């Protein structure tokens, strides 16, 4: 009940946060699916209606929604924002994310090692509407507001600031006094820094880190390719294939086993385009999420616990990656802390005293205020409390002589 | 018309990342995307007129003046 | 009739453990066990910082501990009490067995 | 243009709130649900091709997803912290929830 | 059985949705303390358990 | 001068607009500058 562990020293960490946005965008032309062009199966189709058209209107839905999250994710920034000549960022590293101009789309160095690392019966494929290196500009250009402007290009137009002093704004919004990173600046760099170099090497070390935006890849060949063995079934049929029928019995007979092989290869189709609907669901999940990540952690700082990788956030980077994004994820995290005495409030002279902002702690033998979240020890004063009362009413409260700032001055 | 996936070879003409683009003028000037086609190609009716096509423009450059 | 029902990876005693160990860090250390270690500090001085978190200033909490101690004892009281007598309550777990 | 209202008092309040995490684990042997026991039928159930692993499949992936549901939210604690033996918070009694 | 394993697929995908928010509040209001009005009922938000 | 950060409005820069930490050597990109004392008028009364 007067016990308190406070941080001494803290580490900045970098967490690397991987979020589907868009599947392969896909239209099957279910006529030459279901018929193979073969007119004999498409005079019966036809008796079948809206079961041609509306799986072609269902996928189009899909399709467009595709390049919709793609828009609402990285097209966030009113302007194509581009870095100086100039990188002295304070220390803080800034290239192996930024474009690197040897790469023929200009990706970064960790935009390269996330697209090397992720790897027509009827069906076909579309492109995105923003090509991988559209998507790499905008990357670039959220990136190079971030650096230089903070979250103001977020509000209106980039206001260019130091950016030794966008971080410390940065501390001072998770309740750390700004001093503590200016008086620490080239270590907090050099964490940073050294945090960074340790991605490319998590990276590099196994494809199984990128299993979110592999199974996005995976799931939708694992469905076209089993929708493709799904013509090789018969469904009660003399034969899995059309035109051999045909060859094989009169047109009464033949229509029989014909009628077979649409109900299943269609039956198979819807199947298909429901599951397509329901990933298509769980996608726009993901891109909702993502594109709420590039408001609040990209454009913004986050209040949010454990919404913006673990530990008190300060910035986040986004990279692009196929059919996703990743973002670096900046935290600081307090790291090696020391147990102390405290009290919830002292008494000066017949008065309650309180910390007007920090907390009270005793070494053992002197008393101390310091904020929450780094020792930082204060010699306990008028200006750094406030009265509240008479020296009863508060429960655990100790003695304490406070110092007033003023009284050596009024000797004058 | 846009022909999706085409070579213009099994058909003004145009090839597109996106197909064969036909009826449409190529201009390499960039604007917004008015009309999305694909793979970063957009289509307007800018001014006298036809129907044009562009690599889209994603917006105005900008070079911060930090320091 | 070919039909299954498989166990959950983690029993309800190992829910059980997980629930006592979010609560507990809740308990002795506030927010701190959501970033480093679960630095201890005291419980009355935790709730001074959530007071000071929603613009009422600490000496409000101090100055009336004993009476919102009360209030907040008495109000699990009929938390326990509402869910003792009624089932009613739980429509929101009891509709997902239903469905 | 002059009136503020301002409470002179509080209430410490306490609000349940539910919500559901996990469906009951289930899954089913397509064979064993439309044919069941009948070699014959399983043998005719094989002109219908792929639905009979692909719907295993689905229910598969529902029922994996249940466990990492249940794990996303209860096991984002690092370390099983110990409530003390000595109950000191300030008069706050937590033993009904501990 | 199609017509199960369909609707058990967007069942499953309501309960996602609120396990995220389960675990959304489990990441906000127990391990931190909420700012974002009526997210953990009605008041100003001290703590959950 | 101090300013708000988010409207530019001019303080002249005084020990209670600001708060000391230490010498000026770790400070990186540091400047001089005088800062006035709010009690210098009654200092000298
Ligand atoms: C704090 O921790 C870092 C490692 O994260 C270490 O390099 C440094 O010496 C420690 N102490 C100081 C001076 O803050
Ligand atoms: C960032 O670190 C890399 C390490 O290889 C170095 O080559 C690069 O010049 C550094 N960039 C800046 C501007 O700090
Ligand atoms: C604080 O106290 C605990 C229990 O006595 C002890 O294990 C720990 O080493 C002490 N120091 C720290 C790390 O705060
Ligand atoms: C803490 O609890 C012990 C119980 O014996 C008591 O003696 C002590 O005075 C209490 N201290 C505070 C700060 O309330
Ligand atoms: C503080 O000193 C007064 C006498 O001036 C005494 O009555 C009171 O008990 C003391 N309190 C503590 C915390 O020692
Ligand atoms: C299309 O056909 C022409 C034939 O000369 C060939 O050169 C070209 O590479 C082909 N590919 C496309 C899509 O332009
Ligand atoms: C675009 O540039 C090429 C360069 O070879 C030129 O031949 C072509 O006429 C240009 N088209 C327009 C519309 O300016
Ligand atoms: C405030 O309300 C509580 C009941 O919620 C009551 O016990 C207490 O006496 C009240 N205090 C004042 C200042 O009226
Ligand atoms: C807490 O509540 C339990 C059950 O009512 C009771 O037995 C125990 O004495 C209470 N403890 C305190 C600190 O009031
Ligand atoms: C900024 O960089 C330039 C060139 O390195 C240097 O001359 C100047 O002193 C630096 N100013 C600050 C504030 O560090
Ligand atoms: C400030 O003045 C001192 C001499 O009193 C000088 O040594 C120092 O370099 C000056 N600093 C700046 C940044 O002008």
């Amino acid at each position: 009940n007067n016990s308190i562990a406070i941080p001494t020293n803290f580490t900045i960490s970098v967490t690397t946060e991987i979020l589907p946005v868009s599947m392969t965008k896909t239209s099957v032309d279910c006529t030459m699916y279901i018929c193979g062009d073969s007119t004999e199966c498409s005079n019966l189709l036809l008796q079948y209606g809206s079961f041609c058209t509306q799986l072609n209107r269902a996928l189009t839905g899909i399709a467009v929604e595709q390049d919709k999250n793609t828009q609402e994710v990285f097209a966030q920034v009113k302007q194509i924002y581009k870095t100086p000549p100039i990188k002295d960022f304070g220390g803080f590293n800034f290239s192996q994310i930024l474009p690197d101009p040897s790469k023929p789309s200009k990706r970064s160095f960790i935009e390269d090692l996330l697209f090397n690392k992720v790897t027509f019966n009827g069906l076909t494929v579309l492109p995105p509407l923003l090509t991988d290196e559209m998507i790499a500009q905008y990357t670039s250009a959220l990136l190079a507001g971030t650096i230089t402007s903070g979250w103001t290009f977020g509000a209106g137009a980039a206001l260019q600031i130091p950016f030794a002093m966008q971080m410390a704004y940065r501390f001072n919004g998770i309740g750390v006094t700004q001093n503590v990173l200016y008086e620490n600046q080239k270590l907090i760099a050099n964490q940073f820094n050294s945090a960074i170099g340790k991605i490319q090497d998590s990276l590099s070390s196994t494809a199984s880190a990128l299993g979110k935006l592999q199974d996005v890849v995976n799931q939708n060949a694992q469905a076209l390719n089993t929708l493709v063995k799904q013509l090789s079934s018969n469904f009660g049929a003399i034969s899995s294939v059309l035109n051999d029928i045909l060859s094989r019995l009169d047109p009464p007979e033949a229509e029989v086993q014909i009628d077979r092989l649409i109900t299943g290869r269609l039956q198979s189709l819807q199947t298909y385009v429901t599951q397509q609907l329901i990933r298509a669901a769980e996608i726009r999940a993901s891109a909702n999420l993502a594109a709420t990540k590039m408001s609040e952690c990209v454009l913004g700082q986050s209040k949010r616990v454990d919404f913006c990788g673990k530990g008190y956030h300060l910035m986040s980077f986004p990279q692009s990656a196929p059919h996703g994004v990743v973002f670096l994820h900046v935290t600081y995290v307090p790291a090696q802390e020391k147990n102390f005495t405290t009290a919830p409030a002292i008494c000066h002279d017949g008065k309650a005293h309180f910390p007007r902002e920090g907390v009270f702690v005793s070494n053992g033998t002197h008393w101390f205020v310091t904020q929450r979240n780094f020792y930082e020890p204060q010699i306990i004063t008028t200006d750094n409390t406030f009265v509240s009362g008479n020296c009863d009413v508060v429960i655990g409260i100790v003695n304490n002589t406070v110092y007033d700032p003023l009284q050596p001055e009024l000797d004058s | 018309v846009l022909y999706q996936g085409v070579n213009c070879t099994e058909v003004n003409v145009f090839q597109t990342r996106a197909g064969c683009l036909i009826g449409a003028e190529h201009v390499n000037n960039s604007y917004e995307c008015d009309i999305p086609i694909g793979a970063g190609i957009c289509a307007s009716y800018q001014t006298s007129q036809s129907i044009i096509a562009y690599t889209m423009s994603l917006g105005v450059e900008n070079s911060v003046a930090y320091s």
